[PDB]
C-alpha cells in the first residue's frame, strides 16, 4: 500500500534490446552510492563480429537518471583452430539472468553456444560472468567434459541463480541430461581463484550438484527457477528448485540441503499443465523464524460454480513449522488469462509491521494487457489473500509483445536510503524499467 | 574378460540413435548378446562384451551419435 506509483524512476534501453527483461540491484559493501542492475538480452554490444550479445548495464539513480553497460566481456568469439571458432556469443541473451551480493556481479548467458574440444557442434551450454574487486573471471560450470543431451550440453546455465549467505553460487540448469535438470552449487572463492583463461574445462573441490536419474524424470526441467533459505535449522541457506514439467506436468518444488544436497522436501501441484514452480521463493512470511515457500502455477484454471474453467493463475503458500510439517494455503489470480503468480519477489519488510511481505505478478492483465503487480502483506498466521496494492503498466505494445509490466522483478533493497526497502519491476517489451520506491508509512 | 554396458536412449531421436547403435554394434560383434527395449524407456545392453571392447564402443558412440548415456559395469 505504500508504494509511490506517481513518481517512480523511469529507465529505458535500447529498441528491440528488451531492455528490463531481468533486474536486480547493485550495492558495494563501502562504495556510499548504488547501482540498479538491468539485463538488455537482445542488445547489440560492440564486440567484433557479435550480433545481439546482450548486456548488463549499471544504471545510476540518485541526481540524474543514465545507464552504461558492464564491460564484463570486450572481446568476440576465440578460436579453437585457424578458422574454426570455439564459441558463439551472438544471441547469447547475456544479461538474461543477473543476480548480485555486495560488490560480487553474476551475470549469465543462458542461449550461449560452443563446440567443445571432442567435435564440432553448437552447444547452449550457457555461461556466467563473475565480476568483483577489480577482476573478472568466468564462470562456466556446465562447459565440462560431460557434453551433449545426456551430459551437461544443453543446461543452459544460469538460466537461473541465486546466492547463498554461505557465499556460494546458486546456479539452476534446467536443460541437464535431457532435460531433467541439475543444481549446482559452488564457492566464490574457488570460482575465483581457480580462474585460467586458457581453461575451458574448470573443476572445483568444493562444488556440490544433483545428478542424473531415470527417464521418468525426463523433461522436468529442475533448477527451472530456484531460491534459498534454511528448511532444517543448521544455519545454513538450503536450495529451493522448481521443477514445473514434473510429475505428469503437475509440476513440483523440491529442497536439497544446502551442505550436502540430501533431498529434504517434495511440493506437489493439483492441477494438470497449470506449470506449478514456474517461479519460487523462500522467505519468512510470518515471523516464525523458519522460511516459508512461495510457488508459482501462472496458468492454473479455477473452475466455477456452472463448471467453466477460468484461467487466471495461483499462488501457493506453506508455511514451514519446527516439526518440519508444512501447513499450505491457497491463492488465486483476479483476471482471466493475466498470468497471476508467473513472478514472486520478497520485498522484505515492505511496510515496516515486523511481518514480510511479497509482490505477486499478473504481467498481462489489466487494461490493454499491460501488465499488473499485486502487493500482498504478510501477518503472523501467513499471507493476507487479500492484495494492498495494484501496479499497473504504463505503456502501450509496440510491436506485437506486451510490455509485460511484472515479467521481471526484485525487492528487499533499500536504495533510497529511509528503511523501506524498494522495487524494481522490468517491462522488458517496451524496453523499459521501473524502480517504485516505498514511502515510509505513519501510524495513529 | 567380461563386462556390461548399457546405453540410454533419450529424446525424439532415440529409435534412430537405437538403430544406428545396434547396427553398429552388429558389425562389430555380430555374435554378442544385444538385447533392446522401446517400452517407455528406450535402451539397449551388451551383456558379454570383452572388456576392452566396452571402451571401444563407447568411444565410437560418443564420437558420432550426439548424446547417449552409457554405463560400464566390470568385475
Ligand atoms: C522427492 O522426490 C524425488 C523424486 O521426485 C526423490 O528422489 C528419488 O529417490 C529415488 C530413491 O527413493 C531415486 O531412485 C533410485 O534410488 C537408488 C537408491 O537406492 C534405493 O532404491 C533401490 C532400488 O532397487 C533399493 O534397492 C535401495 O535399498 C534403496 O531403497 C539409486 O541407486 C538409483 O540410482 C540409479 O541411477 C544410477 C546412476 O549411476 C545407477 O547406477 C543405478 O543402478 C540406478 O539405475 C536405475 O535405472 C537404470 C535405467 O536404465 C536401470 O537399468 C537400473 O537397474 C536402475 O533401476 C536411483 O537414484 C531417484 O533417482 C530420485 N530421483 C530424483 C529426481 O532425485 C526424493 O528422494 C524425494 N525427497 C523427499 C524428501 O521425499
Ligand atoms: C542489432 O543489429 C542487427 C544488424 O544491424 C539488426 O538486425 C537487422 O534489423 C533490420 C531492421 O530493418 C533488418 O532489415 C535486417 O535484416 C536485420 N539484420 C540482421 C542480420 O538480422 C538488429 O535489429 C539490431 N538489434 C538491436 C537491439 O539493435
Ligand atoms: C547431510 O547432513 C545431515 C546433517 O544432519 C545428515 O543427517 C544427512 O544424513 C547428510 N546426508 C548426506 C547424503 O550425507
Ligand atoms: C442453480 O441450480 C442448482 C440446481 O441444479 C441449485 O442447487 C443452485 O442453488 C442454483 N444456484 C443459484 C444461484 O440459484
Ligand atoms: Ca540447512
Ligand atoms: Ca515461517
Ligand atoms: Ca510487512
Ligand atoms: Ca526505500
Ligand atoms: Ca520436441
Ligand atoms: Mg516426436
Amino acid at each position: 500500500f505504500n508504494l509511490d506509483v506517481d513518481s517512480p524512476a523511469e529507465y529505458s534501453g535500447p529498441e528491440g534490446s528488451y531492455f528490463g527483461f531481468a533486474v536486480d540491484f547493485f550495492v558495494p559493501s563501502a562504495s556510499s552510492r548504488m547501482f540498479l542492475l538491468v539485463g538488455a538480452p537482445k542488445a547489440n554490444t560492440t564486440q567484433p563480429g557479435i550480433v545481439e550479445g546482450g548486456q548488463v548495464l549499471k544504471c545510476d539513480w540518485s541526481s540524474t537518471r543514465r545507464c552504461q553497460p558492464i564491460e564484463f566481456d570486450a572481446t568476440g568469439n576465440r578460436d579453437y583452430a585457424k578458422d574454426d571458432p570455439l564459441e558463439f556469443k551472438s544471441h547469447q541473451w547475456f544479461g538474461a539472468s543477473v543476480r548480485s551480493k555486495q560488490d560480487k556481479i553474476l551475470a549469465c548467458a543462458p542461449l550461449y553456444h560452443w563446440r567443445t574440444e571432442m567435435k564440432q557442434e553448437r552447444e547452449p551450454v550457457g555461461t556466467c560472468f563473475l565480476q568483483d574487486g577489480t577482476k573478472t573471471v568466468e564462470y562456466a560450470p556446465c562447459r565440462s567434459q560431460d557434453i551433449d543431451a545426456d551430459g551437461q550440453g544443453f543446461c543452459q546455465g544460469g538460466f537461473s541463480i541465486d546466492f547463498t549467505k554461505a557465499d556460494r553460487v546458486l546456479l539452476g540448469g534446467p536443460g541437464s541430461f535431457y532435460w531433467q535438470g541439475q543444481l549446482i552449487s559452488d564457492q566464490v572463492a574457488e570460482i575465483v581463484s581457480k580462474y585460467d583463461p586458457n581453461v575451458y574445462s574448470i573443476k572445483y573441490n568444493n562444488q556440490l550438484a544433483t545428478r542424473t536419474a531415470q527417464a521418468i524424470f525426463d523433461d522436468s526441467y529442475l533448477g527451472y527457477s530456484v531460491a534459498v533459505g534454511d528448511f532444517n535449522g543448521d544455519g545454513i541457506d538450503d536450495f529451493v528448485s522448481g521443477v514445473p514439467r514434473a510429475a505428469r506436468t503437475l509440476g513440483m518444488v523440491y529442497i536439497y540441503d544446502g551442505k550436502n544436497m540430501s533431498s529434504l522436501y517434495n511440493f506437489t501441484g493439483e492441477q494438470m499443465a497449470a506449470y506449478f514452480g514456474f517461479s519460487v521463493a523462500a522467505t519468512d512470511i510470518n515471523g516464525d523464524d523458519y522460511a516459508d515457500v512461495f510457488i508459482g502455477a501462472p496458468l492454473f484454471m479455477d473452475r466455477g460454480s456452472d463448471g467453466k474453467l477460468q484461467e487466471v493463475g495461483q499462488v501457493s503458500v506453506s508455511l514451514q513449522r519446527a516439526s518440519g510439517d508444512f501447513q499450505t494455503t491457497k491463492l488465486n489470480g483476479f483476471e482471466v488469462f493475466a498470468r497471476f503468480g508467473s513472478a514472486i519477489a520478497p520485498l522484505g519488510d515492505l511496510d515496516q509491521d515486523g511481518f514480510n511481505d511479497i509482490a505477486i505478478a499478473a504481467p498481462y492483465g489489466g487494461e490493454d494487457k499491460k501488465g499488473i503487480v499485486y502487493i500482498f502483506n504478510g501477518r503472523s498466521t501467513g499471507l493476507n489473500a487479500v492484495p494492498s496494492q495494484i501496479l499497473e503498466g504504463q505503456w502501450a505494445a509496440r510491436s506485437g509483445c506486451p510490455p509485460s509490466f511484472g515479467y521481471s522483478m526484485k525487492g528487499a533493497t533499500d536504495i533510497d536510503k529511509n528503511g523501506y526497502p524498494d522495487l524494481i519491476v522490468g517491462a522488458f517489451g517496451v524496453d523499459r524499467a521501473i524502480l517504485y520506491r516505498a514511502r515510509p508509512v505513519i501510524t495513529v | 574378460t567380461k563386462c556390461v554396458v548399457r546405453f540410454n536412449f533419450r529424446g525424439d531421436m532415440a529409435v534412430y540413435a537405437l538403430k544406428a547403435v545396434k547396427d553398429h554394434l552388429k558389425k562389430e560383434g555380430p555374435h554378442w548378446n544385444i538385447t533392446t527395449h522401446n517400452d517407455d524407456e528406450v535402451y539397449l545392453v551388451v551383456r558379454g562384451i570383452h572388456e576392452s571392447d566396452a571402451k571401444r564402443i563407447a568411444k565410437w558412440v560418443e564420437s558420432t551419435i550426439p548424446g547417449i548415456s552409457v554405463e560400464t559395469q566390470c568385475d
